[PDB]
């Protein structure tokens, strides 16, 4: 028999499996992005809908 | 490849350099449209100015 989900009872337990990161993922470099704004205002197509 | 660029707007530096150095190293020939220019045509002896 399959074992039963322990929040679908109302006993306590304190051994449980927490899932976790092997270290922080914070660590690395911030993304960024090298925008470059058209030439020309009056050239640009904000048509097309 | 011989690439056609009809524009140069928008276009990231890191691709210009990437694409000047397949000039050097991929042979590519790469005819830039957008471009206007006077010219000059110096003599052996006057040098390039």
């Amino acid at each position: 028999q399959v074992g039963i989900p322990k929040l679908e009872v109302d006993h306590i337990s304190f051994s449980n499996v927490v899932s976790m990161m092997t270290a922080n993922i914070r660590t690395g470099d911030d993304m960024a992005v090298e925008r470059v704004n058209p030439d020309d205002v009056r050239a640009i197509n904000i048509r097309n809908a | 490849v011989h690439m056609t660029i009809n524009e140069r707007a928008g276009m990231s530096k890191l691709v210009a350099d990437n694409i000047i150095a397949s000039v050097i190293k991929s042979n590519w020939v790469v005819d830039i449209l957008d471009i206007e220019y006077t010219a000059e045509v110096m003599t052996p002896s006057e040098g390039y100015t």
